[PDB]
């Protein structure tokens, strides 16, 4: 009888991580998608990355 | 608990000359094996918790620890005895059966006998 109420306060608190974690990342990143995009550089990275297959595939 | 043991025995049941009881024998070993198998069944023992890892994996972590030292430290006590005149209340029941059916029995018996050893004359 005694385990499962020890059992519920980790689990409660395991539970009650990923909601905020799911909800701290929306924000986050709800927030800071929007910021990136002015690195043109990582299309910079695209292309060098990109001739690095365009070249480095065959 | 932890309790000791006696078989079946069939030519026990039927006798009983304290003759309230006679019914009651042939049911009270049924009683009896209603135990007999729950007994078998359960073990004695759970485990116990190493509190220590729990702790670790329990934030609030004191709890762990209160209830383990009121836990660990506690022992509950064995479903206590009422009866024990069953042994007695036979066992001078079963002098009621020596002693007073034994005595008249046996001293008939010997009538008995005594007129067919010349009846074998």
């Amino acid at each position: 009888e005694v385990k499962n109420r020890l059992d519920y306060h980790i689990s409660v608190q395991n539970m009650m991580r990923q909601k905020e974690q799911e909800h701290m990342i929306n924000w986050v990143e709800k927030r800071v998608v929007q910021s990136i995009s002015a690195q043109q550089e990582k299309e910079t990275i695209a292309k060098c990355i990109a001739d690095l297959k365009l070249l480095s595939k065959k | 608990r932890k309790l000791a043991l006696k078989t079946i025995d069939w030519v026990a049941f039927g006798e009983i000359i304290p003759r309230n009881q006679k019914a009651v024998a042939n049911s009270l070993k049924s009683w009896n094996e209603t135990l007999t198998s729950r007994l078998a069944t359960l073990p004695e023992k759970p485990p116990a918790i190493d509190w220590a890892y729990y702790k670790a994996n329990v934030a609030k972590a004191g709890l762990v620890d209160d209830f383990e030292k009121k836990f660990n430290a506690l022992k509950v006590p064995i479903p206590e005895d009422k009866y024990t005149a069953q042994v007695d209340a036979e066992e001078k029941e079963d002098v009621k059966s020596c002693a007073e059916f034994l005595t008249q029995s046996k001293t008939r018996i010997q009538e008995y006998e005594k007129e067919l050893e010349k009846m074998r004359n």
